[PDB]
């Protein structure tokens, strides 16, 4: 039905780079914002990276601003995150999530609604 | 017992018979978080128009924040030069040619822009008027809760129709659902009634919660919740000092919004206007 | 930033039982606060938005309340399968910048 | 005569004299239909401006429906050469120079136009801020059928000035006529009133839709709406547990509108200005 | 006794005890005095900004109007002429290349004036949806001087909590200062009420200006601002002609804004696009 | 399309005698509605517009009410000159997009 | 005084073109928007044209849209409607009538007040 | 032009004594008006802006009350350095046209 | 604290050219609006001229338009007033005054708070 596919995980040396997919299917994913969470192990949530359904409005969380890029191939229904420079703490399991409507550029929220499993990102030596 | 009406005479409707109501009414009391994708907006998804915009600044993120409230060897060397000089030339025309182009397709993506960027404000503005049209509904709901659920209003046609009796609120999607139970009226008497009388001309009176009703061509009493016709007595009237009735009229209100008187267009832009002829220099 | 804390984050609960999980905010969210329901082994599943708006499908025993700085949650009528990690979320201001509870852990009793 | 005032002492005025009233006032419920000529709006009459403002797309269609709601012989050969190539250029550079002052005269424009889709914008939402305040005051005018013309009001100082007795409305122009008849106070009983009172130091009591007035330096009890002092009785007061008072503040809400966050214009620019000195080439 | 419940059966609290109340609430009836400069706004201090803002009209005027509501000697003789004829090709190809940095400089600076006037227009309808929540809240404030302060309310929970004594107004900035004396309940009893009583099947009562609380087991009447159960007599009830509740449903009213409908960008580009493509002519 | 439909298209009516003449719309056009008179071979003639203003120098007698779909037009004390066809117009949304009713015509009786 | 002259009504063959004229005398109709409504034989009255002060906005019924265009002269106080591609339906009496007020670009609505007498376009074999 | 005009230009007064000065303007300022006191040989100092609002320094004896067309300046409890001249000031609307009073002397008595 | 003080005032032959200063201390003079009011010998207070924070809107009186131009210059905290064609009802006492807070463009008015000491320009044959 609706749902949302993580791939690109696995083990990534500290300060190295790995590229996370999370392709769309079931829904117009085209007209959605798009969220990036990570759960580190045994610990909660957090927020990453915000795109929006044009792509030009990209946002991050300050632990990540500057190392970790969201893109969006809206013809493609596909969702990257470039995870670089990574560290220790971005040992996780990283979800996209689906955040608002926007069906003409208006955009209405109604929760994160819609979640993909996860891909697990592990970061050691 | 020359009772004269003062007021005039007027022929409303008392009520005579009530059934049990109960009316069931939503009020908005809030609305879901909306944002604009300008680039979406505008754009859509021409990438041509998404490059031109990005240049517009971070316009977005100042109105979502408003939407969301935070002489042979000569002459061969001269033709040598001559085909070098034509061809920096004909490279400097083209190189002007083609940043000719863009200017003008730049200027005619701006156009559209700028057009679409008048309907996006007129947008802002209207989402803007629903979100305090919403507020002045949350600000309604309320005042039924304090008024209708929290106690019981003596405010009639108000927690639904009729007297009230008993209302309960339950939270519903972006506002708040009420069960109004009251007795509203289901039949009326259409009585004549006199807003006050005169008695000999020198002292008047009002009634007390009710109506002065003229029945059997004489003026009687009735509470204006029920009708039930009885004698005048000094329970059921105010004294006035004198019967005249004191005229008065409320200022004349109407919102017309003024047009915004603007300058004549060419004489305004004639302050500046560069309407330049360039003329190529002759060549022989 | 707003911090959201969610305390007591453990809750030993039986079937059967009112559990209310209260969500605090370092400052007002107004009403953009959402719940989440996380099995072991399972991505997270919004219960609540807008801090009282159930999401499609979420059984009608999970109840949202508050707008501010003060949420709960109130899982009526504990069942079984309720037994998952609660997180609140918040989703107020522009630009997007959204910060989740510590969690709230239902043990079984 | 124990009796001690509870929440302080206040002198405030009771009716003591009444006569009959007529308010006339209209409300307003509606407008015209409103909606805006774009074209003849930002330019007027002047064709230049609306030519080009034609290619701002569709926006007062969008507006409209916001607003309304919906050796020597080769010399010779060089000669004749150099004659077509200089005709070429020259040719070459007015066609430059023609579309250079077009951009020029078209960039005037635009600015010109831009400005004037700032004011229309602006009279946009002025005339969505209008049509939000006469939905309030449609509404307030629909309170006052359900509760002045439908039923009678117990509330004072709303259908008009004083007690309502009979109010009566008719269709106006955009809104609706109100004729209201009261008994309104002409003379006022300035009087000493404390909120309640407190027995013994031990028992407190509030007035009973009333006030407690201290006359003749004792503790009497009147009705708001009239000034008639009498006996404090337990029929016109109201038992509290205890004779101290709850104090509460409401919260303080004042309308600040926010000023949006907009970086140095110069900074912002710079992320894409490409300021260029371009350098005609040398030609021999 | 036969007495049925008609219109369900409900848990309410009503009133058990009281105490007097003191409630100080701000109530904003204005605001300052504002208006927008308009060019600091769009480009703080940069100057060209400035001069290139100058050129887009006088709405700052029309926007603050509306925020304040108002051989061999031929070819040395040909080296001489080329000598010339290339010193005025590039001195015009000069002048057209600084022409060229101008207008795409001015450009770049219009988008980002147009686009910090999109978010202008975001903040003056900003202002005008806070203004009319403005004269909302003056409209709230006036009913509480007219209802609160120039009367007594029988309105509860309206002069703050509980039941009206006393209020006072003063001035405070930017809006008014209402004080607040009342008699406010402490303690509630959870009684099961019914909306009405049904009497044999046959006539159904309402209770006026109260509750109808099954006490004992026994359907007894009491006020529904205190909590003293009494037996139903004919004072206390209402008459209904039957005992069928008539269920009524205000209608659904949710605001939600329409999202205006903007054709394809490349398409309405496409009526009036040129997207040419200038070659530079061939000189040998 | 906002269909505008007058029933009865025909009436006999007599003078003095008062005159309702409704009219629906198959979509609300809230108050954006208009009464015109069309006597035989002149052009019509505006009554009412906005559902109840009455156009300058129409006779009293003739009152205008509604809004939404359903309309009415009151010729309260008919007279010989009142015999003519009237219509019902609709101009509520954006674009312009106008549609009339039928007509009801006025038979002398 | 204020008056609406309707003219160039006629027999025209089924296909042929007509040029209905509608001058304006008494207000300013430089401001005023205007429509063309047609009156068929013995039915009722159909909206064609209106066409906006500014001469910029101009909008036609289905029935006629494309085949029928619409023009006006300020200068003039003048008012044109093209009868192209004229078919059987299009005979009927041609108003034009007053709508919006519009004194500076901002119209206000008040009905169609002032009509004109009309002109009679007769299309048949 | 807003003519703005206070009566009378002359007021004896004494200490202790509460005095109003009447300010009129011929048009509704609504309530964008300003009071200033103007000892001799010194600039003018504002007391009252926005009709009502005091502004910082100013001793509370000075009040301000009134909107649209009439307004007034209450000094309770004059002191014997309140006998200065008075003024009233409109900035109601757009563009800045700024009318002041005549003045009020206050002389000692 | 917060002043303004005014000099350039002197004596000057009728129709003759004078230009007042008045330099701000104590406050951010680059936010405020400024104007000038000058009293006439036994008389009340006039609005002479009102100029922007960003000086781009500047507005004079009546009586004064033309003939007096105001200026400022928020690098030196100074405001500027040149008096050409000065003439007999021109000898007054001229002020400035604060006219509005505008911390980002957008202006608050509370007063013309503070004034300055003054200077006199005399005008006489």
């Amino acid at each position: 039905e609706v749902q949302l596919v993580e791939s690109g995980g696995g083990l990534v040396k500290p300060g190295g780079s790995l590229r996370l997919s999370c392709v769309a299917s079931g829904f117009s994913f085209s007209i959605y914002s798009m969220n990036w969470v990570r759960q580190a192990p045994g610990k909660g949530l957090e927020w990453v990276s915000y795109i929006s359904s044009s792509s030009s409005y990209k946002y991050y969380a300050d632990s990540v601003k500057g190392r970790f890029s969201v893109s969006r191939d809206n013809a493609k229904n596909s969702l990257y995150l470039q995870l670089n420079g990574l560290r220790a703490e971005d040992t996780a399991v990283y979800y996209c999530a689906r955040d608002g409507y926007c069906p003409k550029g208006v955009c209405t929220y109604y929760g994160m609604d819609v979640w993909g499993q996860g891909t697990t990102v592990t970061v050691s030596a | 017992d020359s009772l004269e009406p003062v007021g005039g005479l007027y022929e409303i409707q008392i009520p005579s018979e009530f059934t049990i109501g109960n009316m069931e009414e939503f009020i908005q009391t809030s609305s879901p978080k909306v944002t604009i994708d300008c680039a979406a907006f505008v754009c859509g998804d021409y990438a041509a128009c998404k490059l031109q915009l990005v240049e517009y600044g971070s316009f977005c993120d100042n109105i979502n924040a408003i939407l969301t409230e935070v002489n042979a060897e000569a002459l061969n060397n001269l033709l040598q030069q001559l085909s070098n000089r034509f061809g920096a030339i004909s490279a400097s025309l083209q190189e002007i040619l083609s940043r000719l182009d863009a200017l003008e397709a730049e200027a005619q993506i701006d156009r559209l822009i700028n057009g679409r960027l008048t309907a996006l404000n007129a947008y802002v503005s209207q989402q803007l008027s629903d979100s305090t049209l919403v507020k002045f509904s949350a600000a309604q709901a309320m005042e039924k809760v304090n008024e209708c659920v929290k106690s019981q209003s003596s405010r009639i046609n108000f927690c639904g129709n009729g007297n009230h009796i008993i209302s309960l609120v339950q939270n519903a999607p972006y506002g708040l659902y009420f069960i109004h139970f009251n007795y509203v009226p289901t039949k009326y008497v259409t009585a004549k009634v006199s807003p006050g009388l005169c008695i000999a001309g020198n002292r008047g009176i009002a009634p007390k919660s009710g109506y002065f009703v003229n029945v059997n061509n004489t003026w009687m009493y009735t509470g204006s919740g029920y009708y039930y016709p009885e004698p005048i007595t000094e329970n059921n009237v105010v004294v006035m000092s004198t019967c005249a009735v004191n005229y008065t009229k409320a200022p004349y209100v109407m919102l017309n919004t003024s047009i915004p008187n603007l300058p004549d267009f060419k004489e305004e832009l004639d302050q500046w206007f560069k309407n330049q002829t360039s003329v190529a220099p002759d060549l022989s | 930033e707003i911090v959201m804390t969610q305390s007591p984050a453990t809750l030993s609960v039986s079937p059967g039982e009112r559990v209310t999980l209260s969500c605090r905010a370092s400052q007002s969210v107004r009403s953009r606060l959402a719940w989440f329901q996380q099995k072991p082994g399972q991505a997270p599943r919004l219960l609540i938005y807008d801090a009282s708006i159930r999401a499609t499908g979420i059984p009608a025993r999970f109840s949202g309340s508050g707008s501010g700085t003060e949420f709960t949650l109130i899982i009526s009528s504990l069942q079984s399968e309720d037994f998952a990690v609660y997180y609140c979320q918040q989703y107020d201001n522009w630009p997007p910048a959204y910060t989740f509870g510590q969690g709230t852990k239902l043990e079984i009793k």
